[PDB]
């Protein structure tokens, strides 16, 4: 398994860290989330172009089409917490407590 | 190589233009220049406040349509297939779904730029 | 699958793409079409926990066709020894290796 | 797990037909029509044996037959071929479209001197057949012995003994 | 919420789950997972209160991360085997990765802090939907891949699932919260027997399902969210609160009620396979469930609670929304033990 | 004990070879209980809607007891079917694998040396 | 009758773009089934040999398959030339 | 030597990702993602994926555009964060640089890095495959097979995009 596979897998691992280890921002976190799927998109395209998996050539865009949809709602949710709460800073995001 | 050489040439050329732009001229560097601007005044205490907006819906339906545009992009290659009938029906399905999404966007306010 | 409607009601829904020895567009074979044909036709109607051991040598031959871990490691060893002895300077590559 | 079968450096030594892409594309249809048999049998060997080490002789045969064909076309009209291949070379796609004039000037020679005809559209595209005295590749993949199937079971369903037999349930 | 829009959200959620339990290509399983994710967020936002926005946001984050790790497992076993067919994994870390990716969608391990909160946020009908339908897909995937799951991993994960499920519900009065914790406990219950034989986890899934509808329909037939609110309902609906009590008895698994059958079956097959220490832990910890079950029963029916003066005009009004299937829903969740052999039908 | 059984048609309630088994009797004690299981559903239904529990709309009770007893009957055939198959390939596996099931020798109590324990 | 025609007229006046798009779209689906040349398009696509026509091993009793690439028998596309 | 470019294309991918995930100002995470995607398009491209590379180029440089579209709308504030504002971001960044650097140093020395899986440090140019393509690009033909063999895929997608516009309608409707 050559260095390109290491690099994109390692990029995914730090995207996992960055999104999942929240610092203070919801928008930047879902940004890390969509970068996650970019890493997975590149990774998936690699084997598929490598092994002449001709049918699977359509899987990445398919994999793409859904993933942006997630972000399509994610940022859409982001405005809905934003208009009431004011910001995307997730530390006031505490009303649901018990 | 070749293509990459053209991209390199263009980016370096652009950077030389900006470097000459930002370095060659001389400025007295006085404080009151830094005061911001709005048609004679300054932008009071704004130009970074959260932007209470409505065309966010148009912005997001852009992306939602862009996914489907990506889906229908392979068409010129797809038309070169043996079973043209299935390709015809299913591409027509894709454009019909485009139109149906636009229509639901239409009647249910939606693409109507919110007020 | 859990509730395999595919073979019950009689159509393919996703099985066309599952493996890469299927009928590819315009007969474009995969990289490991021969190996995965060998593996699939080896393990057919045998049972996974039984077929995983009879169809082993086919399986790792398939995996080495996919990843070329062993072959590229062999190449790395060859390159290592070549560069070592070239730096310590015994022979020169024949003209086919230069031009 | 096995070593090699690579034929000797003397084995894969044939006269490599050293001509340009434009020349080859100019010959094309006439070359195929007059040299199909070695080509057809060669890649029948290639697809059947799946093994070029078994088809070197076919390669020598196709090379030598194509070379003979090139020798005969050299012996006869070559200046029309020269103009034709130069004109094809000028094209960046080796397009046959902007050469038709010289095309006629070529096709007539090999027609009235070597007795050749330009194959019709799709004529040199249908799949043909050819007899090869070589034996069939019984195991092209050199597959091993296939695993035995699961033990086949049969027998009518007699009622389950003592019902469910789960804890205290009588039936 | 347009009625027809709500129906089209119903059936896209259900079709997303259907795609999961009928597809064979792994990519299709992922597609169904996010179809369900993309479809269930709006119904959780039907009420449109800031608590609902909170619950929907937490659900979205958790499930999106989980589905991305699902694709990670997907890509890894593709890379190491080049086979999208759903079967035994050929790379260990891919199996583990899929295990936590699904678990975060189930709420089993420390990846379970989302479910009590999201259940608190949304309306009780959305709670029924979340805690009943959005389990079938991950359970089905876990059933299809039972050939190679690290037994240590699945066992410990189920153990924490049941343990923090029991402990978390003790200090909760919101009926939605205690129901979420009980569901976490049942999650551990089935997932403990998941590696050994999937027929029994299917049976426990069925029993937990029927019990959960039989529960939630009683809640929103009483229209209660707090323990005190339910206690006030001892008056208006005495039959509803008596059935409240009987199904709360079926909760823990007191024989001969239905809830005892899955515990009995799971323990018997665990003992068939030399796991004798393991079953005793859930057997003991089910008393943790029974504790707040008994507290809910005491507040509901066993002890009369102080009603309110205004409450009396409620006597003049009848529940108009029929909320069908409730009678058989209760009955199947109360008396099916003499029908235990029917489990062989699922096998 | 099964979903990987050869020749297992999916989404098929009652396979054709099940009919060789004795169909459950109409007076099967399990079947009649699940008919009684229908009554509990009907009696509760009147209670939920605070209708007269004993005699509210016998039409509702009829389908409640008839549908439950029906779906019970088909379930019982499948119940017997799987238990039959589990016992069917049972003996097939045993007969096809004599080595794995040695014929244990029977010895009477006069030959064994069980030691009695004085319980005082 | 009158209502449908009046509604069509109003649409052709009120939103002319909508009626033009709906019309040309409605044609776009129903002509390909009606048209008698789509089968000819399938013939076009099958005619192009992107890959090599690998020959068959001759053993006798296949008169259909031509023995030579110049042989008369076999698939032909003179319709392609006339088209 | 431009030999190692197919390596470095991934390498600049990694450290452009770390700063993207270094939790900086949202636009600076966006810039990290942008350089990561721009350099990863080369990674797919030089492997032969021309269409997929340009495809991700287009859709993704629209997708980060829209996530910007609310960053100045629903994410800005009086004092936007800066890529040097917080002190911890520098530590995250440098922890991003030294890990893959140490691992690649090992892969350059031992070629048998033991991190997670099994990997060899002998470049990437080997893993390509000899062969040909005739007169058709494999990637383009494969993605074109979506309308002939992608029977279920296009159906389920288009249905999902319809449901997606519906949910986008409903959640943002604002009563
Ligand atoms: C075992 C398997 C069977 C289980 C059956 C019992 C459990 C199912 C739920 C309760 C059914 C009884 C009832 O009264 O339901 C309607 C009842 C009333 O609807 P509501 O959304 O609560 O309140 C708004 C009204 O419907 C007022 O109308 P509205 O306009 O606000 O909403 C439209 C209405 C439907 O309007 C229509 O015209 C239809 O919506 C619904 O009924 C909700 C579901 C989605 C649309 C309906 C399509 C269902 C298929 O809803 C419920 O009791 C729960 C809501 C969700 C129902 C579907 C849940 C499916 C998954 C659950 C697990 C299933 C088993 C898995 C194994
Ligand atoms: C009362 C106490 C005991 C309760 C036991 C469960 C009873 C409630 C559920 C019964 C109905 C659901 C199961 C049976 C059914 O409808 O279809 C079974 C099946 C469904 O098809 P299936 O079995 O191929 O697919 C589902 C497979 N599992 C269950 C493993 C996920 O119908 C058949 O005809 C079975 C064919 C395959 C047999 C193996
Ligand atoms: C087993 C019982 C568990 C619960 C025991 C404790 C609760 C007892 C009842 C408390 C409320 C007292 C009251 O006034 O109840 C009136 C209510 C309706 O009256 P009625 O229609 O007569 O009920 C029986 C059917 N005719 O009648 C009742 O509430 C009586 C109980 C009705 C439900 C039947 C028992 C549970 C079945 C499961």
């Amino acid at each position: 398994m050559p260095l390109v596979y290491m690099n994109i897998i390692m990029a995914f691992a730090i995207a996992l860290a960055g999104l999942l280890m929240y610092r203070s921002h919801l928008m930047s976190s879902l940004l890390c989330l969509e970068g996650m799927m970019l890493s997975l998109f590149i990774m998936s395209t690699l084997i598929i172009l490598n092994t002449h998996f001709t049918l699977a050539n359509m899987m990445p865009i398919i994999l793409l089409v859904f993933a942006a949809c997630e972000a399509a709602l994610g940022l859409s949710l982001l405005v809905m917490v934003s208009n009431t709460y004011g910001t995307d800073y997730v530390q006031n995001l505490n009303l649901l407590q018990c | 190589m070749n293509i990459m050489l053209t991209l390199l040439t263009n980016v370096t050329l652009a950077s030389l233009l900006v470097l000459i732009a930002f370095w060659l001229p001389q400025l007295n560097a006085y404080s009151e220049k830094t005061s911001p601007y709005e048609c004679g005044f300054d932008p009071m205490g704004s130009a970074r406040l959260p932007f209470s907006m409505k065309f966010f819906l148009v912005a997001i339906t852009f992306l939602l349509f862009d996914l489907e545009i990506a889906l229908l992009l392979p068409l010129p290659w797809a038309s070169q297939t043996n079973n043209l009938k299935t390709m015809l029906t299913m591409a027509l399905f894709l454009l019909i779904l485009l139109a149906a999404s636009l229509a639901y966007e239409w009647t249910q306010k939606g693409l109507e730029w919110a007020e | 699958p859990f509730f395999d409607v595919q073979k019950r009601l009689g159509l393919d829904l996703d099985r066309w793409m599952t493996i890469q020895s299927a009928e590819q567009p315009h007969k474009i074979p995969g990289r490991c079409h021969a190996f995965e044909k060998e593996w699939i036709e080896c393990a057919h109607g045998i049972g996974g926990i039984r077929a995983e051991k009879e169809c082993k040598i086919e399986f790792d031959d398939f995996v080495e066709c996919l990843l070329r871990q062993k072959t590229m490691k062999r190449l790395s060893a060859i390159k290592r020894q070549r560069d070592k002895l070239i730096k310590e300077g015994k022979y020169t590559p024949p003209p086919h290796h230069l031009g | 797990p096995g070593i090699v079968e690579l034929p000797t450096l003397e084995d894969l030594k044939v006269q490599e037909v050293k001509v340009s892409s434009s020349v080859l594309k100019a010959a094309a249809h006439h070359y195929g029509a007059q040299c199909d048999k070695p080509n057809k049998e060669f890649m029948l060997c290639r697809w059947e044996e799946k093994d070029p080490r078994r088809c070197l002789e076919e390669g020598k045969l196709v090379n030598q037959c194509a070379l003979d064909f090139f020798r005969q076309i050299k012996r006869h009209c070559a200046e029309p071929f020269t103009e034709y291949w130069t004109c094809i070379d000028y094209s960046g796609l080796q397009l046959f479209r902007h050469c038709r004039k010289q095309q006629a000037k070529f096709d007539e020679c090999v027609l009235d001197k070597l007795g050749w005809v330009r194959p019709d559209l799709g004529e040199l595209s249908k799949v043909t057949k050819v007899k090869t005295d070589r034996p069939l590749p019984e195991n092209p993949y050199h597959s091993r012995a296939r695993p035995e199937p699961n033990p086949e079971a049969e027998g009518d369903l007699k009622p389950a003994k003592h019902g469910s037999r789960l804890f205290f349930w009588t039936m | 919420m347009n009625p027809i829009i709500y129906t089209t959200l119903i059936m896209t959620v259900m079709s997303g789950t259907m795609l999961v339990m009928i597809s064979s290509h792994w990519l299709l399983i992922w597609i169904g997972f996010e179809m369900n994710l993309l479809a269930m967020i709006p119904v959780l936002m039907k009420n449109f209160n800031p608590r609902a926005t909170e619950a929907a946001t937490k659900y979205f984050l958790t499930q999106a991360t989980a589905s991305m790790m699902l694709m990670m497992a997907i890509i890894i076993n593709l890379l190491y085997s080049g086979q999208w067919t759903i079967t035994k994994m050929f790379n260990p870390v891919a199996m583990t990765m899929m295990t936590m990716a699904l678990a975060m969608k189930l709420g089993l391990s420390p990846f379970h802090f989302w479910v009590p909160e999201v259940t608190q946020g949304i309306s009780l009908q959305a709670g029924l939907l979340l805690l009943t339908w959005q389990k079938l897909a991950p359970l089905s995937v876990l059933c299809q891949i039972s050939q190679s799951i690290n037994p240590n991993l699945m066992l410990t994960m189920a153990m924490l699932s049941i343990l923090i499920g029991g402990w978390g519900g003790l200090n909760q009065t919101q009926l939605r919260k205690i129901m979420a914790y009980s569901s976490i406990a049942h999650m551990g219950w089935m997932t403990a027997v998941l590696p050994y034989n999937t027929t029994m986890t299917i049976l426990n899934l069925l029993i937990y399902i029927t019990m959960t509808l039989a529960m939630f329909m009683l809640l929103i037939h009483s229209s209660a969210t707090t323990t005190l609110s339910l206690s006030h309902t001892w008056n208006k609906m005495p039959v509803i609160t008596s059935l409240m009590m009987v199904t709360l008895l079926s909760m823990g698994g007191l024989p001969p009620l239905s809830g005892f059958m899955p515990k009995w079956m799971i323990i018997q097959e665990m003992t068939k396979n030399e796991s004798i220490i393991m079953p005793t832990l859930m057997a003991m910890t089910a008393l943790l469930n029974l504790y707040f079950y008994m507290r809910l029963a005491y507040s509901s029916s066993l002890t009369m609670f102080p009603s309110t003066n205004n409450m009396k005009m409620k006597w003049q009004f009848e529940h108009t929304k029929q909320m069908k299937l409730l009678p058989t829903m209760i009955v199947l969740s109360t008396l099916v033990l003499p029908m235990t052999p029917a489990l062989s039908s699922l096998n | 004990m099964m979903s990987g059984r050869p020749g297992r048609v999916p989404l098929q309630f009652l396979p054709n070879e099940a009919r060789s088994l004795p169909p459950p009797k109409l007076t099967d004690p399990r079947l009649v209980y699940m008919g009684f299981l229908g009554y509990c559903s009907g009696l509760i239904d009147n209670a939920i809607r605070r209708r007269p529990v004993v005699s509210a709309g016998l039409h509702r009770q009829l389908l409640y007891v008839t549908s439950f007893v029906f779906f019970g009957y088909y379930l019982l055939k499948r119940q017997d079917y799987m238990y039959a198959l589990r016992d069917h390939d049972m003996f097939a596996y045993v007969k096809s694998h004599p080595e794995d099931f040695p014929e244990k020798d029977k010895k009477t109590y006069g030959e064994i040396l069980e030691e009695f324990h004085p319980v005082r | 009758a009158g209502r449908i025609a009046s509604f069509l007229k109003n649409a052709w006046a009120k939103e002319p773009v909508l009626v033009a798009s709906f019309a040309i779209g409605g044609l776009a689906i129903i002509l390909p089934s009606l048209s008698p040349y789509t089968n000819y398009a399938i013939r076009i696509n099958r005619a192009t040999p992107y890959n090599y026509p690998v020959p068959l091993r001759d053993d006798g009793n296949m008169p259909d398959v031509p023995s030579h690439p110049q042989d008369p028998q076999g698939p032909s596309l003179e319709w392609l030339k006339n088209l | 030597m431009t030999m190692y470019i197919a390596f470095i294309l991934s390498t600049i991918f990694v450290i452009g990702f770390v700063g993207f995930s270094s939790k900086p100002s949202p636009i600076y995470g966006g810039l990290g993602l942008i350089v990561s995607g721009g350099v990863g398009c080369g990674i797919v491209l030089n492997f032969g994926g021309s269409f997929l590379g340009l495809m991700v180029f287009l859709i993704y440089l629209g997708g980060m555009l829209v996530v910007f579209g609310y960053t100045t709308a629903m994410a800005t504030e009086m004092y936007p964060e800066v890529w040097v504002s917080n002190k911890t971001v520098f530590g995250a960044f440098v922890s991003g640089l030294m890990m893959e650097f140490c691992m690649v140093y090992y892969a350059l020395k031992e070629e048998e890095v033991e991190i997670i899986f099994k990997f060899n440090g002998l470049g990437d140019w080997v893993i390509y495959d000899t062969g040909d393509s005739g007169f058709f690009s494999e990637e383009a033909m494969g993605i074109a097979a979506l309308y002939s063999y992608g029977t279920w895929l296009v159906i389920v997608t288009g249905w999902s995009l319809l449901i997606g516009v519906v949910v986008i309608m409903e959640i943002t409707r604002g009563n």
